[PDB]
């Protein structure tokens, strides 16, 4: 659901830090490892809470690389 | 998701005009194509580089469609 599809996205967004932070990747690989698995998920729940949420943890992401 | 994904994220670049965010949300497949490359090049002119590759990699994702 939404709840569990915005849980997903969070934890996307950290693993995603983790390897950035750690090395294993650059900040355009993140940008793209991102917007690839949220877009699943986002497309596989596509309420407009979880639409917004994908949105706003691309921001947060953006803005921490 | 996309569109608005980057309607919002040149809109906080600053990088597109109330018309072009609404032509983004709302025009053809090949007006947001457009739309997001000008906000991608008018995005890096401000010095909002990281914005800037986030909405390239949307306008990869639109393309990709």
């Amino acid at each position: 659901g939404v709840e569990a599809a915005k849980k997903e996205i969070k934890k996307l967004k950290e693993e995603v830090l983790k390897k950035y932070k750690k090395g294993e990747i650059n900040e355009e690989e993140a940008i793209k490892e991102f917007v690839e698995k949220a877009l699943k998920l986002v497309k596989a729940v596509g309420d407009e809470a979880v639409k917004k949420f994908a949105i706003e943890e691309a921001k947060a992401l953006v803005e921490e690389l | 998701v996309v569109r608005e994904a980057i309607a919002y994220f040149a809109k906080e670049a600053g990088a597109l005009s109330e018309a072009e965010l609404e032509k983004v949300k709302n025009g053809s497949n090949e007006e947001a194509i457009a739309l997001g490359e000008k906000a991608v090049a008018r995005a890096k002119a401000l010095g909002k580089e990281k914005e800037a590759k986030f909405i390239k990699v949307l306008v990869e994702e639109l393309k990709k469609e």
